[PDB]
């Protein structure tokens, strides 16, 4: 204790 | 008791660990505190016991 002391394709949707 | 005060005349007491003790767990009863609470168990054993 401290110190007590203080002051053919279809595209679907892409993408 | 982590004595840090200037003086003891504002204090109306002993500064035994026993009144200080007694003094935290009255002032903690005077709050709506359960009587069962951990705290208040723990310092009603000491209050008891002293």
């Amino acid at each position: 204790c401290p110190q007590l002391q203080q002051y053919t394709v279809r595209k679907y949707f892409p993408e | 008791s982590s004595g840090s005060l200037l003086n003891n005349a504002i204090k109306g007491g002993v500064e035994d660990e026993v009144t200080l003790s007694a003094y935290i767990t009255i002032a903690l009863l005077e709050i709506p505190l359960t009587v069962t609470h951990p705290v208040v168990r723990n310092a009603l054993f000491c209050l008891e016991s002293a």
